[PDB]
C-alpha cells in the first residue's frame, strides 16, 4: 500500500531507514541505499572473547 | 596468531571488573583491587574505531537501479543481463564475507597481543622484588601501599 511518509530508500518490499553499508531485503533499490548481499549473517566483532571463570 | 595469554598461561576473565577492558588487581594493606589501566585501552578503543569507521566508508552507496524490459526477439540480450548481476553479486558477496572473516582474527590478535604487552611491561619494571606465582601475579618481596600500587600503574 501507499502512505505519506518520507524516507531516502525504496524497495518492492517496502521503505529501508537504516546507515549500515550491507543490504538483504531486495535488489531493486530507487534512492540511496546499501549494498544488496545474498548471506545470512555478518556480525563483526569489537572486543574479547567471553571466558567466563569457574 | 594465538599470542599464548587470553585462555593461555592467563585463566578467563573478571566479572567484577566494569569500567575497561585491561586492569589490575591488588591486595595491600587496606583493601582489594579491580581498578582499570585508562592507557591501554584507550589506544584499543580508538583503533578499533578507526578500523570499523575505515571499513564502512570503502564500501560505496548503490543508487538507483531498475529491471529492464524485452520482447520474444531479444532473448539473447536478457541472458546477458542476467549474467551481468549475477556475476557483480557474487562477487560482492563474496568480498564482504572474506573481509568480515579476516578482520575477526586481527581483531583477536589484536586484544590478545595487548594483554602480553600490559603483562611484559609490568614484569620489566618489577625485575627482582616480585616473586611471580603463576597466570599473571606478582607477589612483592617489600612492603606496598596504595601510592607504590600507582606507581605500578
Ligand atoms: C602516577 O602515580 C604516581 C604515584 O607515585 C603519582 O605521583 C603522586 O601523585 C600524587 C597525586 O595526588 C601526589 O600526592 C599528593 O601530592 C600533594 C602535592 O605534593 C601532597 O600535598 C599530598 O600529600 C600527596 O603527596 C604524590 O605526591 C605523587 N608522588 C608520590 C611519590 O606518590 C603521579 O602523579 C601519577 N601520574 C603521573 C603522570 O606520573
Ligand atoms: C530513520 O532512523 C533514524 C535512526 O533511528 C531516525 O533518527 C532518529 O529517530 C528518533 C526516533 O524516531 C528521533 O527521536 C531522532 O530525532 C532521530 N534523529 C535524527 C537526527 O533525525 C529517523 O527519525 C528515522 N527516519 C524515518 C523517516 O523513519
Amino acid at each position: 500500500p501507499v502512505h505519506n511518509c518520507d524516507t531516502r530508500c525504496q524497495t518492492p518490499h517496502g521503505a529501508l531507514n537504516s546507515s549500515l553499508p550491507f543490504q538483504n531485503v531486495h535488489p531493486i533499490t530507487i534512492g540511496e541505499c546499501p549494498k544488496y548481499v545474498k548471506s545470512t549473517k555478518l556480525r563483526m566483532a569489537t572486543g574479547l572473547r567471553n571466558v567466563p571463570s569457574i | 596468531g594465538l599470542f599464548g595469554a587470553i585462555a593461555g598461561f592467563i585463566e578467563g576473565g573478571w566479572t567484577g571488573m566494569i569500567d575497561g577492558w585491561y586492569g589490575y588487581h591488588h591486595q595491600n594493606e587496606q583493601g582489594s583491587g579491580y581498578a582499570a589501566d585508562q592507557k591501554s585501552t584507550q589506544n584499543a578503543i580508538d583503533g578499533i574505531t578507526s578500523k570499523v569507521n575505515s571499513v564502512i566508508e570503502k564500501m560505496n552507496t548503490q543508487f538507483t537501479a531498475v529491471g529492464k524490459e524485452f520482447n520474444n526477439l531479444e532473448r539473447r540480450i536478457e541472458n546477458l543481463n542476467k549474467k551481468v548481476d549475477d556475476g557483480f553479486l557474487d562477487v560482492w558477496t563474496y568480498n564482504a564475507e572474506l573481509l568480515v572473516l579476516l578482520e575477526n582474527e586481527r581483531t583477536l590478535d589484536f586484544h590478545d597481543s595487548n594483554v602480553r604487552n600490559l603483562y611484559e611491561k609490568v614484569k620489566s619494571q618489577l625485575r627482582n622484588n616480585a616473586k611471580e606465582i603463576g597466570n599473571g601475579c606478582f607477589e612483592f618481596y617489600h612492603k606496598c601501599d596504595d601510592e607504590c600500587m600507582e606507581s605500578v600503574k
